[PDB]
RNA sequence: GGUUGCGGCCAUAUCUACCAGAAAGCACCGUUUCCCGUCCGAUCAACUGUAGUUAAGCUGGUAAGAGCCUGACCGAGUAGUGUAGUGGGUGACCAUACGCGAAACUCAGGUGCUGCAAUCU
RNA sequence: GAGAACAGAAAUCUCCAGUAGAACAAAAGGGUAAAAGCCCCCUUGAUUUUGAUUUUCAGUGUGAAUACAAACCAUGAAAGU
RNA sequence: AAGCUCGUAUCAGUUUUAUGAGGUAAAGCGAAUGAUUAGAGGUUCCGGGGUCGAAAUGACCUUGACCUAUUCUCAAACUUUAAAUAUGUAAGAAGUCCUUGUUACUUAAUUGAACGUGGACAUUUGAAUGAAGAGCUUUUAGUGGGCCAUUUUUGGUAAGC
């Protein structure tokens, strides 16, 4: 009859990619982890110690917990018509920073200087982000650039 | 349906402005079989306004028919009229978000010309009346207010 | 190659290179794995490792620390600089491992500023000993061996260099069972022999035992030992001193140098032979085309 | 006891391939894919006829092979045994199963009962090669071929030369030039790519210019 | 070129093939033993064949490899019974060339009917210096054709030194 | 710029075949008293740096080279796909509308970058 | 692949090539090359205390598992495990 | 059902932007595994026949196996590549930055780590659209045979299966 273990389903996931199989590169350990950090989690198949279990894959949470080859992660996981908390103990070879707020605070830092660089100027702030704009009136020219005139083609069959 | 209720279309032939951008751009592609859109005219939305327009002012919905019932809502934002309103629409002014949200859904009647085919739910393109049909809005509109 | 060997599209295209430095074979990865990494909970905390290399003949001891851009020197110090405080011959033997430890543990124990407290034995009657923390002060400073490809023999030179590392002050945790010496069916160090070793009398007693067996060995090698008059007996006294020079002053003495950086670039491009131009290859084909086609 | 084609005619399931999961399963009806002159030169046939299916089915093994014969009979009754090449184009890979009948429909998955190509719309089924000065005896070869298939498909002549993928005035002027060569009863064909030493070994007939 | 590719014996590998264990093989170890100075180092079957009377893991065989001048003592001391002629078979393509002789009692050696007579593989193997490059520890390498042993190499070097015919086509 | 020790990314670093490498280094290389390991001082251990060598390692350069990396309105807006219709067709299937959009192909261009420390005509 | 007396398709000896095409009790799938495979050395962490966590879930139990804390040990020159 | 605590607060079966995850469709097979049509060129002291032979580790045909570069065709339990639709997180006052306390953890180290005291910048304070508000607690009914349509889809020749 069926069948359901822990691992059930991953053939593909936790798979190496394509020539990277073997150790795993040095740089995975240098890395350091704090309380607060937003992490992605991604599992290693080579490293079967302190594996998140594949519903894990793909997902984000953030840092609870260091301990000295892991980090605690919290993951809010939705069960019924509602969200419930998940601690997870994730080895380091199944983590790494998130990207997911780069953006942010390169934002910030940014939004902070041209607040100095306006209010100490005479203001002219206008620093929230805005959605693609529609495009406004155009020129276009012809000098190099007569329209040539296409129609459709005839049926064919190159066999 | 989700986006039906967000662009406050809830009932069959009401209607409601919408500044276009890539974040509502593809608001209307979702609801384009359910819909009939384009861009309207400073007559159509003058007569939209002066004919079919109301206020949300603790909820309720307010007819306009005075100026000042503007002004004490929209006022805050410059605009006391009701020139005022449509002209923060047309424009796409600074502040067409609250000038646009305290319109009421406008509520039209079913067109009075009619539909001009026979069925209404293909798009506009393959001579149904769906989706964006351009400035082709204003006749339709015009005989449904 | 031969034909039936020699290798496929398919093979090659396929073939996942591994790191550089194991094609090179010089890195042990699955060591440097757990010679590096640190405890998550000890955050930037450098691991310093004390690399002990030999060359064929040079000794080299550099305390590295890692970093994903690339590891980092906090100090180094070479066999080759024991000429600077009394040692001109031997510099690949076992005390020359062990001097330029002591070299190393001084130099940057030095520049740490723990130079004054913890010492390290003085003394050195090969007693086995680690450097012990100092009631109430700073700890010392930690460092662990990184052998390397060495193998471990009980008795190799790499684990001399340990001990005057261990000798000169640094904290380097290690064990007796590979310290010349150590008996093999008990559980016990003859600090007898290993002292002896750290001033070289294996080599000593190899001079005096060649001086009255065969002369013809004795000046082929041990040459030098002839042209500079140092026989035998004095080798201690020359280790002995080496010892207290290092002490004294280990801060590290650079090259003179002579030629700038920007001179031993223009003689070394003058043999650096460059790649070439596609419009130069297109033509050494059309030329090939016209030669070894056009009929002769 | 083979039940109506009319059974197994559409496309039903997913591809059940002979398999170590599958392993017990007839052979295919057709088993020759290539009659008539195999063996000759690609210069030596240069028009190319096409049997090409207008629909998403699948074809039997059985009537691959009765199509086959069909084809090649007429062929070579005709126009020569030597006076073409027909090449099936078309292998049957796909398993039928069959329900053998105690039990009812409980527990219903069938035994194989025999083999179908999967064909698409616009794939070929029969390819033909011959000499222009025999178009229409091959053209009724594949028409009478027909009749032995479900479904529409309708005959092409080529633009292409023989089973080459160059068309005929584009085969022409690479042969013609040099950077032709033939090998069995395919061809090959010089690149630029690659040493340049052992590329004038082969084809030593271009490296002129002309001729 | 020629500075010191010369082509040293790598070394030489003695090899006695018995079909069984026990008794017979302990003699032929003997041989091996008091001929090479060295002490001989025993092989187990790698599987069993029934029709040579084998088990798996039985001690089938001796062999013994012994490098530097005492190779030359015995190389030479074979080839004598072997008459100096070899065959255009016997070296192989990388290099090395073999061959062997019934009866070891042909190269010194006495009778004594405790021991008995055995056969004998002779291979060698050949080599330049700087081999160790293939063999060592670290920055284990390979050696460049322009150096790599070669069956002509060999030959002309055993066709050299020695004196020795190589004969067939 | 060379080189060495320790590295990071882990083929533009790999593979096949040739040729070139100053200076230093590295290397090969000599030895068997001692610690140490072997059937074998080949590996591994020690000693010398003396007796020898660029031959190999190593580094680089050549090749309408194999591989690999990158690019492109090359293929292709193709295959596939979300959404729509009381669209076509007996069916199998297929067009159209508002969107998203490949892979192979083909052509061109590349063939390690770089961190710490010491050293070098 | 090419080489060596008896010796053959298959015995044991050597060299070359070799991305794993082997092996890792067992089903299969993941994983692994100075190893996770093969040889050897030393061993009992297959131990002691009581919590947290993941899968299955009611976020009960059971099974199995993960990362710590407090011990006592093992091995290794050591980082460690 | 009863409410309770609050109120523009916080809220979302939606979009946008930024950052992930995935191996389906397609595709591929002169790329690995596995299948499959055809020739062509190689290789034998090495599967067998066979003419010459006293034999040959002989020569010559021959058919096979392999190898080379090619050729037609395929995969739910094959695959380098790899969509569309779905899918995780983030878009600030619980924020950013400065000065420097606490400890038995941790560092070679007043080093770090965690929690802080003091100070600097207000709503264009950090996308869109919406919000007859948001949050929270108790208790209890009925139900626990389901059926149908488009699309995906398994078994079956098929079914109003
Ligand atoms: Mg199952
Ligand atoms: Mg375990
Ligand atoms: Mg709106
Ligand atoms: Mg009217
Ligand atoms: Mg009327
Ligand atoms: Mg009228
Ligand atoms: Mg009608
Ligand atoms: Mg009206
Ligand atoms: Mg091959
Ligand atoms: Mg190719
Ligand atoms: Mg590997
Ligand atoms: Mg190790
Ligand atoms: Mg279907
Ligand atoms: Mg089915
Ligand atoms: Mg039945
Ligand atoms: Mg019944
Ligand atoms: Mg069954
Ligand atoms: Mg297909
Ligand atoms: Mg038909
Ligand atoms: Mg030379
Ligand atoms: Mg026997
Ligand atoms: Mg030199
Ligand atoms: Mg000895
Ligand atoms: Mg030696
Ligand atoms: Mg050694
Ligand atoms: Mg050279
Ligand atoms: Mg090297
Ligand atoms: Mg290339
Ligand atoms: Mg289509
Ligand atoms: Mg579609
Ligand atoms: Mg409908
Ligand atoms: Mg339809
Ligand atoms: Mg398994
Ligand atoms: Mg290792
Ligand atoms: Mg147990
Ligand atoms: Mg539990
Ligand atoms: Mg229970
Ligand atoms: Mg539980
Ligand atoms: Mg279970
Ligand atoms: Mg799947
Ligand atoms: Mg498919
Ligand atoms: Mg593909
Ligand atoms: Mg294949
Ligand atoms: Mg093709
Ligand atoms: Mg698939
Ligand atoms: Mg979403
Ligand atoms: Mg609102
Ligand atoms: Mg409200
Ligand atoms: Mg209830
Ligand atoms: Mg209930
Ligand atoms: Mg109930
Ligand atoms: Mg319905």
């Amino acid at each position: 009859g069926k069948s359901h273990g822990y691992r059930s389903r991953t053939r593909y996931m936790f798979q190496r990619d394509f020539r990277k199989h073997g150790a795993v590169h040095l740089s995975t350990y240098l890395k350091v982890y704090k309380v607060g950090d937003i992490v992605d989690i991604k599992a290693n198949g080579s490293i079967q110690k302190g594996m998140p279990h594949k519903f894990y894959q793909g997902k984000t949470g953030v840092v609870y917990n260091v301990t000295k080859s892991s980090v605690g992660v919290i993951i809010n996981k939705m069960v019924g018509n509602r969200y419930l908390e998940k601690r997870l103990n994730l080895r380091v070879e199944h983590i790494k920073h998130s990207k997911c707020r780069q953006e942010f605070l390169e934002r910030v830092k940014a939004n902070a200087a041209k607040r100095a660089e306006a209010k100490a100027q005479g203001v002219a702030v206008q620093l929230k982000r805005q959605p693609a704009q529609p495009r406004e009136s155009r020129i276009v020219s012809t000098e190099g650039n007569v329209p040539q005139t296409l129609a459709p083609v005839p049926y064919e069959t190159f066999i | 349906r989700k986006v039906l209720q967000l662009l406050r279309l809830t009932r069959i032939n009401s209607g409601t402005f919408v500044k276009v951008t890539k974040a509502t751009l593809e608001l209307l592609k979702l609801i384009e079989p359910y819909v009939a859109y384009g861009y309207p005219s400073y007559s159509t939305i003058r007569q939209l306004v002066y004919k079919r327009g109301f206020g949300k002012i603790n909820k309720q919905r307010v007819p306009l028919s005075d100026n000042a019932i503007i002004e004490a809502n929209l006022g805050k934002y410059g605009i006391l009229s009701i020139d005022d309103l449509i002209h923060e629409i047309i424009t796409v002014g600074p502040h067409f978000k609250q000038a646009n949200n305290f319109l009421w859904p406008f509520k039209l009647s079913n067109p009075s010309g009619g539909w001009g085919v026979p069925r209404k739910f293909k798009h506009f393109i393959q001579g149904g009346s769906f989706g964006n049909r351009e400035e082709f809005i204003n006749k339709l509109v015009k005989s449904m207010n | 190659a031969f034909q039936k060997d020699a290798k496929s599209s398919a093979y090659s295209s396929r073939f996942q290179t591994p790191f550089r430095r194991r094609r090179e074979g010089k890195t042990d990865y699955y060591q440097r794995k757990r010679l590096v990494t640190q405890h998550k909970a000890k955050y930037n905390t450098p691991k310093y490792r004390l690399v002990v290399r030999f060359t064929n003949k040079d000794i080299i001891c550099q305390i590295i620390s890692s970093t994903i851009t690339g590891d980092v020197v906090l100090a180094a110090a070479y066999s080759h600089e024991l000429p600077r405080y009394g040692i001109t011959h031997g510099l690949t033997n076992w005390a020359a491992a062990y001097a330029t430890g002591l070299l190393i543990a001084r130099r940057t124990l030095q520049k740490l500023g723990l130079d004054e407290t913890y010492k390290g034995v003085e003394e050195v009657e090969g007693e086995y000993e680690l450097t012990e923390a100092v009631e109430d002060g700073p700890r010392p400073f930690k460092v662990f061996l990184d052998i390397g490809l060495q193998r471990t023999t009980t008795g190799a030179r790499v684990f001399g260099a340990l001990k005057g590392a261990s000798d000169g002050g640094l904290y380097v945790p290690h064990s007796e069972n590979r310290f010349p010496g150590w008996d093999f069916e008990t559980e016990e160090i003859d600090p007898e022999l290993l002292r002896s070793y750290i001033f070289g009398g294996h080599v000593s007693q190899y001079m005096e035992e060649l001086a009255d067996d065969d002369e013809e060995r004795f000046s082929e090698l041990f040459k030098g030992y002839l042209a500079d008059d140092i026989d035998a007996d004095s080798l201690e006294d020359i280790y002995t001193s080496a010892h207290e020079a290092i002490r004294a002053d280990p801060a590290f003495k650079p090259t003179e140098k002579k030629f700038t950086k920007e001179q031993y670039a223009a003689e070394s491009k003058k043999y650096r032979q460059t790649k070439l131009s596609k419009e130069e290859r297109a033509a050494r084909v059309a030329a090939k085309i016209a030669a070894l086609a056009g009929q002769q | 006891a083979r039940r109506p084609a009319r059974c197994y005619r559409y496309q039903k399931n997913k591809p059940y391939p002979k398999s170590r999961y599958n392993r017990a399963v007839p052979d295919s009806k057709i088993r020759i894919y290539d009659l008539g002159k195999k063996k000759a030169t690609v210069d030596e046939f240069p028009l190319c006829v096409h049997l090409v299916s207008n629909e998403l089915e699948q074809l039997s093994s059985e009537a691959l092979e009765a199509a086959r014969i069909c084809a090649n009979k007429y062929m070579t009754t005709v126009s020569g045994r030597d006076a073409f090449h027909l090449r099936v184009r078309v292998h049957p890979f796909h398993v039928l199963r069959i329900n053998k009948m105690q039990q009812g429909m409980r527990g219903a998955w069938g035994k194989p009962h025999g083999l179908a190509a999967r064909v698409d719309i616009g794939q070929i089924i029969f390819s033909v090669r011959t000499k222009d000065s025999n178009k229409d005896v091959v053209v009724e070869g594949l028409r009478r071929a027909r009749y032995k298939f479900p479904g529409q498909q309708k005959i092409i002549l080529s633009k292409k030369w023989g089973f080459t993928n160059l068309d005929r005035p584009e085969y022409l002027k690479k042969r013609e030039a040099g950077e032709v060569k033939d090998d069995g009863a395919f061809v090959k064909f010089l690149s630029k790519k690659g040493s340049l030493e052992n590329n004038i070994r082969e084809f030593p007939e271009y490296f002129a210019a002309q001729a | 070129q020629n500075p010191m590719r010369d082509l040293k014996i790598e070394k030489l590998v003695l090899n006695i093939s018995v079909g069984e264990s026990g008794d017979r093989l302990t003699r032929a170890s003997k041989v091996l033993e008091q001929l090479s100075g060295q002490t001989p180092v025993q092989s187990k079957a790698r599987y069993t064949v029934r029709t040579f009377g084998i088990r798996r893991n039985e001690k089938i065989a001796v062999h013994v490899t012994v490098r530097g001048p005492k190779a030359e003592e015995i190389l030479e001391r074979g080839l004598k019974v072997k008459e100096y002629q070899l065959r255009d078979r016997n070296f192989s393509a990388t290099g090395n060339f073999g061959f062997g002789i019934d009866e070891h009692i042909d190269l010194g050696i006495k009778y004594d009917p405790s021991i008995g007579i055995f056969g004998m593989d002779f291979y060698v193997v050949m080599n330049r210096p700087g081999a160790r490059v293939t063999r060592r520890k670290r920055c284990k390498g390979t050696v460049g054709n322009s150096h790599k042993t070669t069956k002509e190499d060999t030959v002309s070097w055993f066709k050299q030194k020695y004196d020795a015919d190589v004969l067939d086509k």
